[PDB]
C-alpha cells in the first residue's frame, strides 16, 4: 500500500531515462 | 544488511542498477546486462513498468505507486526505487534505503550511496515510488562469473613469455642490489685506505654490472609489451566476434558509443592480466630482499624506513576515493560542455536566424566556467596530495641521514654502509610504492573486466534459435500472418493482430501513415526480433523452423535509410555473395538505374566511397541498395519506401523492373504515397496494428472505408 | 629555395596546403585559413577549379593539364600540384618540388618532404597535374601574425601573479640548493669530529629548511594552476566568441570535429604561454646558479656532469622526430579502426541481412593488426629512447663516483664535498633537462597557436556588410528576384537566372524536384550566403542596405531539418525573444498544433528536451519549429517543406493557419509535392536554376509544359 | 606544356579530397 497505485499507462509514463 | 549500490556502466541503465542494487541487497546477484535486457531498458532509458515487469520475473512482487511527502513519514519497505530529477533537468531513478531523521540515505548509480536533506530530496523527488518485495519463488542465487578468472585465462598460451620475464626480472633486481653497494665499497675500503688499482678495477666491474642490467631491462621491457599488445588483441576480438553474433535487441538497444567504448575496457583489463601480476611477482619478492638486506644494514634505519613506506601508503589510500569522485565530476562537466558545443555549431543557422550569438555565448561560458572549476577541485586534491607525500619522503630521508650520522658516531655501523643503506632505499621502497599504486589499477580494471565480460555472456542469435528443418531449401511460398502481435522491448505494442495473407510471387502493398508500424512487419519477415504471439508462416512451415542462414540469403530488403560501406562499389554489390561474376553485376547495375550512374563516375566499379559513401547523394545511395538487393537474388523482395527519394524517371524505371520480375519471387512494397503503387495484385491497408480492409485498388475505393478517406483526402 | 612543406592543419586541406606551400616558396606567406577560403574548401575537400581559382587571385598564373609518364621525362616548372591515390582508396594532393633521375621528391601536406622511386609514384599519381607561375602581380608578402606573440598578451593582466610564481620559485631554489649541504655537514664535520649536540641542531635547521621549501611549492603550485585556468577560459571565450560570428560560408566548408577540435589548441597554446616561459625564466637561473657552485665544489666532476647532459640532449634532439611521426602514424590508424568499428556497428542490419558477420570480423581483425603494429613500431622507439638514456644518466653517475673517489684520494677534495656534488646534481641537471623537454612542447604549441588564432582573423558577418540605411524598419513589401546566380563555394552553379516578384501579403508557392535549389532561395532570403550575380530587393530597396539584426529578426525560417535546442519547451520556443509574456506562446503553440500536443507531456511549457529533443519524433519538432516561427511574428515567413512529415489533419490545419495569417505577412512555401499545394496565389516552378513557369494552378495546368508532365506524371 | 588542357567539367572532376 502506501500510495497510489498507478496503472499500467501511468507505470510506462513514468520515464527514467 | 550492508547496503548495496551496484553503479551504472552506461548512462541510461540507472533502473537497471537499482533493481540490480535491490536484488543484490536481498541476496540475488546476477549480470547486469541480463537484468538490462528483462527491464526492457533502451537508448531513451527504463520505465517504471519494465522494472515491474522484471522484478515479477525475477520473482519479486513489485508495485508502481505515486507518494506524497507525508508517506514518506509512515513506515512502508525501505528497499524502494524512487524518480528523481538531478539538476531540474534530467529523470534519474535512485534507491532509497532507509527513513531517518529528516536525512534521507540514497544508493545513486552514478554518484554513490548518498545522503540528502529531506527538504532537497522532495525537492528533487517526483511522486513516483516503486516497491519491491520477494514472492513466493525468490531462490537466492549468484548467476555471475569471475571475469578476471576468464579473461587471466589468456594468459596460458603465453606462459614461456610471462616465464621469461620473471628470470630477467630477478636477474636485473639482482643486479641493482649488487650494484648498489658500490658507494660502500667506496668510502669504507678504497677512499679510506687510498688504493687506486683496486678503485679502478672495482668501478669497471660495477659499469659492467650496470650494462649488464640495462641490457636484461631492454630484454624485458621488448617481451613486457609483446605481450601486453598480444593480450590486447585477443580480448578485443573475442568482444568484437561476440558482439557480432548478438541478436538485434541488443543492438538497437543501445548507442554506438556505448558498444564501441568497451573497446577501452580491453585495455583496462590488460593494464591489470599482465602489468598487474607481473608487478606482484617481481615487486613482492624485490622487496622482500631489498628489505631483509636493509635490516642487516641496520634495525633502527630500516624501522625508519618501513614507518615512512605506511605513512606515503596511508596517505595515498585516504586520498584514493576523493580524486577518482573529482575525476568523475570533471567527465561529466567536460561531456556536457562537449554536448553543448557540438549542439551550438550544428545547429548554428536557426542561432543566426534568431540572433542568439549572446545567450549562446553566455551559456558556453558558464559551462566552461563549471569545467574550470571542477578542475581546480581536482587539481587543489593533487596538490595536497603531492605536499603531503613530499613532505612525508623529505623528511624521511632527513630523519634517516641523521639517525645515520648518529650510529656511525656511535660505532654502531660506516659512513660506507649509511651510503650503501641511502642506495638500497630505491630498491625496498619503490617495489612496496608499486604495489600500492596497484590499488587504482586493479580497481579500474575490475569495473570495466565486469563491463566487457557481461556482454560475452549473452546468448548469440544462433543460440537462441529452435531446432531448424532440414527439408526446407526453398522460401517460395506464400506468407501467412497469424495473429501476431509485436513491441520494441517494453513499450506500447506496435502490431496487434495483423491476420494476412501473401500468395505466392504476387506483388503485395502495404500503405500507412508515419509511425504505423510497417517497417516492423518487414523486419518481422526476416526474423529481426520475434513475434510476441502467433506465428509466421512460410509455405505452411513456420520461420522458426527454417534455419536462420535460409532466411537471410532468400529474403532480400530496401530500408528507407540505406546504408553504405566504405569499399568499393563491386564490394558494396556484394556484401555476402563471396562468388559472383561480372555480368551478374552488371545486369543487376541495369534495372536499379545504377549503370547510367556509376558509368559517369570516375573509373568504374571500383572506386572506394569515403565516409559511408557520403560523396553520393541520397538517390544514388537508395539505387546502390535497389541494386545489392536485386544482386542478392532473392524469393522475397521487401521495398520500405525505397523509392520516395527517387525522381519519376527512376521511379518508372525501379516500378517497371520490378513488375516485370523473372521466377516465382515475392516483392512486398511498402508506401506512404497511394498514388506511387496503385497496379499491385493486392494492397493491405494497416492503421492502428492492425489491417482493416485488403483488396485491389478497384475494390478499396468501392468500398467506403479507411482507404477511400485517406485517397479522398491525400489526393 | 628550400623545399616548404606547409603541413595540412584538417584532414581536406591538403590542395589548400599544397596552394600555400607554392606560395611560401615563391615568397608569399598568408593565413592557412584564408587560402582555404579562397580555394573553396568544403567538407569534401578541394577540386582542381578551385585551386586554379585562388591562384589567379593570388596573382599567380595557373592552368590545368593530363600527362603520362613521358611528361615527367620532359622539362617544365618543377613545384606543380599533383594528384596521388593512397592506399588506392583516397584522393589527395601533392606537391612535386623535383624530378631527380628515376626518384621523385615531394611534399605532402600529411606526411611531410618525402621522396618516391618513379614506378611507385607514377602506380599510385593519378594523371591531374597543376601548374603554377607567378604573373604580372604577384607582391610578395608576409599577410600573417605572430600568434604566439598574440597570446601572450593575456600574461599582461595577470602579471602579478606571475610576479609571485618567479618570487616563490626564485626562494625555492635557493633553499633546496641551501639545503643539499646536510650531507656535506654530515662527513666532514660531525661525523668524523663526533659532534652531536651539532648534529641535532643541524638537523632540526635543515628540517626546517626543508618545511619551508614545502610551503613555497603548495604556493606556488596553486598560483600557476590558477594562471593556467585562467590563460585556458580567457583563449576558449576568445575563439568560440568569435566563432559565433562568422558567417555560413564558414560553418559549411567545415566539419563539426574540425570546429570543436580547436577548443583543444587553446590548451596546447597556455601549455606554452604560461608553462614554458615561466619554467625558462625560472630554471635559466637555477642551472645558471647550480653549474656556479658544481664548479665551486669540483671542475672535473664538474665537466663530467656537463658532458652527462650534452649526451642527454643529443640522444633526446635526435629521437625527438620518430617519435612523433611514430605517434601521428598510431593516432591515423586508431582513427581508422574507430571508424570502421562505428561503421560496422551503426549498419549492423545489412551486415545480418547479408550474413557478411565473418568478412566484416576479418577486416576488423586485420586493422587492429595494423594498430598494433603501429603501437610496436613506437613502443620500440620509446624503449630505445629509454635505454641509452638510462645507459647515459647511470654510466655518468658511476663515473662521477669513481672521478670523485679518486679527487679525495688524491687529496683535490673531500668525501663531503663528493656528496654534496651529488647532491647538487640534481638542481644542476633537471632544469637543463627541463629546458630541453620544452623543444616538443613549444613545436606542439606553435602548431597549435596557428590553428587556433588563423580563424580569429577571418572577418565576421557584421564586418563584410555594406552600408546600412536606418530608415528601412519594415520588410513589407514586394520581394524581386533580379538576374541572380548561386554557388555553393566554388561548386557548379545551384541557381542561374532566378528572376521573380513576390507581391506582398500573398501567399507563394515553389515546387520542384529534389536538389533543385529551392532551400538555396530561401537561405539567400535570409542573407544567408550572398548572390554571385544581381540583387535581392525588398519593397524596392536593396537586402545589403537592410540592417542585418532587422533583416535576420521580420524573416521567419521552418526548415526541412529543424533543430531542437537542449532546453525548456518555453526556451526553445523563445530563442533571442527574452522579453515576451505566456499568453502569446500559448496562442503561437495552439496555431501549430503544439499546444495540446505540450500539455499532454509532463508538467508544462518546462520540459528539457533531452539530447537535441531526441524523445520527441520527427513531426513534434516540426510542429515546434513552426510555433517558434509564428512566436518570431515575422514580416516573411518561409516554410521549406514544413508539412511533409506531418499528417493529414495536422498538415490541413497547418496550412489553414497559414493561409489566413492576420496582418499583410507575406508567406512562402516551399514544397515538393504538388498537391499539397494548390490554392496558393502563385506558384513558381524552377527546374534546372531557373524558373520556367509562373502562374496560378488554373494557369500551369491550362499552359502545356513542365508543369502539366509533372502533375500528369505525380498525380 | 604538359598534357591535355583539361576543361571545367574535368577540373572540378579532379577531386583531391
Ligand atoms: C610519527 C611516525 C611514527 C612514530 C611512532 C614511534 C616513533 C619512535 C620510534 C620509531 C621507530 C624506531 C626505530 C629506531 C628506534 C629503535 C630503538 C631505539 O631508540 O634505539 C636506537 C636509537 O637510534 C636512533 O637514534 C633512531 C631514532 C628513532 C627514530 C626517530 C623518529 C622515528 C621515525 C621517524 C620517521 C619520520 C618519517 C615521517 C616524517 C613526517 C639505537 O640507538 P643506539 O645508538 O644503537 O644506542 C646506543 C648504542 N651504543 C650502546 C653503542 C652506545
Ligand atoms: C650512449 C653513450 C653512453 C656513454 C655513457 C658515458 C657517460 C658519459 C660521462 C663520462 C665522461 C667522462 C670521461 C672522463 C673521465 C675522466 O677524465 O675522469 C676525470 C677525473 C680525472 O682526474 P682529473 O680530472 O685529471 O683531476 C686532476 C687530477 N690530478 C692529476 C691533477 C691530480
Ligand atoms: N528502433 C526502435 N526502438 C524502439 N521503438 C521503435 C523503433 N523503431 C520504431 N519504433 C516504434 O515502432 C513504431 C513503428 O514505427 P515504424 O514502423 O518504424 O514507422 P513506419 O511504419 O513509418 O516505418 C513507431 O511508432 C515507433 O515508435
Ligand atoms: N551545404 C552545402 N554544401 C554544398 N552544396 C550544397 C549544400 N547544400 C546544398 N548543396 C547543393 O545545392 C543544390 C540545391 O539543393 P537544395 O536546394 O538543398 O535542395 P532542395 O531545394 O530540395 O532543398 C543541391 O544539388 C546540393 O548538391
Ligand atoms: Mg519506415
Ligand atoms: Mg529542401
Amino acid at each position: 500500500n502506501i500510495g497510489r497505485e498507478l496503472t499500467d499507462e501511468e507505470l510506462m509514463e513514468m520515464t527514467g531515462g | 544488511k550492508k547496503y548495496v549500490c551496484v553503479r551504472q556502466y552506461d548512462l541510461t541503465d540507472c533502473g537497471a542498477a537499482c533493481l540490480s542494487s535491490i536484488a543484490q541487497y536481498y541476496g540475488l546477484k546476477m549480470s547486469l546486462a541480463k537484468i538490462r535486457e528483462m527491464t526492457g531498458t533502451d537508448t531513451q532509458g527504463t520505465n517504471a513498468y519494465g522494472l515491474i515487469h522484471a522484478a515479477k520475473q525475477l520473482g519479486f512482487s513489485a508495485k508502481g505507486v505515486k507518494a506524497s511527502k507525508e508517506d514518506l513519514l509512515k513506515d512502508f519497505r525501505l528497499p524502494a526505487i524512487a524518480n528523481v530529477i538531478v539538476d531540474n533537468r534530467l529523470a534519474h531513478f535512485v534507491v532509497i534505503y532507509s527513513i531517518k531523521n529528516r536525512i534521507i540515505t540514497v544508493a545513486d548509480p552514478g554518484k554513490g550511496i548518498v545522503r540528502y536533506s529531506m527538504d532537497d530530496f522532495c525537492s528533487i523527488w517526483t511522486g513516483g515510488l516503486v516497491l519491491l518485495e520477494p514472492g513466493e519463488a525468490f531462490q537466492k542465487g549468484d548467476y555471475t562469473q569471475n571475469m578476471m578468472v576468464k579473461f587471466a585465462g589468456f594468459l596460458k598460451p603465453l606462459k614461456k613469455t610471462v616465464l621469461c620475464i620473471f628470470l630477467a626480472s630477478l636477474l636485473y633486481t639482482a643486479l641493482g642490489i649488487a650494484g648498489s653497494f658500490y658507494i660502500k665499497f667506496l668510502f669504507d675500503d678504497l677512499i679510506k685506505f687510498e688504493k687506486l688499482n683496486d678503485l679502478h678495477i672495482i668501478s669497471a666491474g660495477f659499469a659492467v654490472i650496470f650494462l649488464l642490467q640495462i641490457f636484461l631491462n631492454y630484454y624485458r621491457s621488448i617481451l613486457v609489451t609483446k605481450l601486453g599488445m598480444s593480450i590486447d588483441k585477443s580480448i578485443m576480438m573475442e568482444y568484437y566476434s561476440h558482439v557480432l553474433k548478438l541478436p538485434m535487441n541488443f543492438f538497437n538497444s543501445r548507442k554506438v558509443g556505448e558498444i564501441i567504448s568497451r573497446f577501452m575496457d580491453a585495455s583496462k583489463i590488460r593494464q591489470a592480466i599482465s602489468g598487474a601480476t607481473l608487478t606482484i611477482m617481481i615487486d613482492t619478492i624485490m622487496a622482500v630482499i631489498g628489505g631483509i638486506l636493509l635490516y642487516i644494514q641496520n634495525s633502527s634505519l630500516f624501522f625508519i624506513s618501513f614507518i615512512i613506506i605506511l605513512l606515503y601508503g596511508i596517505i595515498v589510500t585516504v586520498f584514493n576515493k576523493p580524486i577518482q569522485n573529482a575525476n568523475r565530476q570533471i567527465m561529466e562537466d567536460n561531456a556536457k560542455l562537449t554536448s553543448a558545443l557540438v549542439e551550438s555549431v550544428k545547429g548554428i543557422e536557426t542561432i543566426k536566424s534568431f540572433g542568439a550569438e549572446e545567450q549562446t555565448e553566455k551559456s558556453t561560458r558558464d559551462k566552461i566556467e563549471t569545467v574550470m572549476k571542477s578542475s581546480f577541485k581536482e587539481g587543489m586534491l593533487y596538490i595536497n596530495l603531492s605536499s603531503l607525500t613530499g613532505i612525508v619522503a623529505g623528511l624521511g630521508g632527513i630523519v634517516i641521514l641523521w639517525a645515520g650520522a648518529y650510529n656511525v658516531i656511535k660505532g654502531n655501523m660506516s659512513g660506507g654502509q649509511l651510503l650503501a643503506f641511502n642506495a638500497l632505499l630505491a630498491y625496498f621502497l619503490t617495489p612496496v610504492k608499486n604495489l600500492i599504486d596497484l590499488q587504482p589499477l586493479i580497481q579500474t580494471a575490475v569495473v570495466a573486466s565486469n563491463r566487457l565480460g557481461e556482454i560475452l555472456e549473452l546468448a548469440t542469435e544462433k543460440e537462441l534459435r529452435e531446432d531448424s528443418d532440414d527439408f526446407v531449401i526453398s522460401l517460395k511460398g506464400d506468407i501467412e500472418f497469424r495473429n501476431v502481435d509485436f513491441r520494441y522491448g517494453l513499450r506500447k505494442p506496435v502490431l496487434k493482430n495483423i491476420n494476412l495473407t501473401i500468395p505466392k510471387g504476387k506483388t503485395v502493398a502495404i500503405v500507412g501513415e508515419s509511425g504505423s508500424g510497417k517497417t516492423t512487419l518487414a523486419k518481422l519477415l526476416m526474423n529481426f526480433y520475434s513475434p510476441e504471439k502467433g506465428d509466421i508462416l512460410i509455405n505452411g512451415h513456420s520461420i522458426k523452423n527454417i534455419s536462420l542462414e535460409l532466411i537471410r540469403k532468400k529474403i532480400a530488403f530496401v530500408s528507407q535509410d540505406v546504408f553504405i560501406f566504405s569499399g568499393t562499389v563491386k564490394e558494396n554489390l556484394c556484401l555476402g555473395n563471396e562468388n559472383v561474376d561480372m555480368d551478374e553485376i552488371i545486369k543487376a547495375a541495369k534495372m536499379a538505374n545504377a549503370h547510367d550512374f556509376i558509368e559517369k563516375l570516375p573509373l568504374k566499379y571500383d572506386t572506394f566511397l569515403n565516409e559511408s559513401g557520403a560523396n553520393l547523394s541520397e538517390g544514388q545511395k537508395q539505387r546502390l541498395a535497389i541494386a545489392r538487393a536485386l544482386l542478392k537474388k532473392p524469393d522475397i523482395l521487401i521495398l520500405d519506401e525505397a523509392t520516395s527519394n527517387l525522381d519519376s524517371i527512376t521511379e518508372n524505371h525501379i516500378k517497371d523492373a520490378i513488375y516485370g520480375l523473372e521466377d516465382d519471387v515475392t516483392v512486398i512494397i511498402i508506401a506512404h504515397r497511394l498514388s506511387t503503387i496503385v497496379n499491385c495484385d493486392k494492397i493491405y491497408l494497416l492503421k492502428d496494428g492492425e489491417i482493416v480492409e485488403s483488396g485491389s485498388h478497384t475494390e478499396l475505393i468501392a468500398l467506403k472505408g479507411c482507404y477511400f478517406k485517406m485517397w479522398k483526402q491525400t489526393e
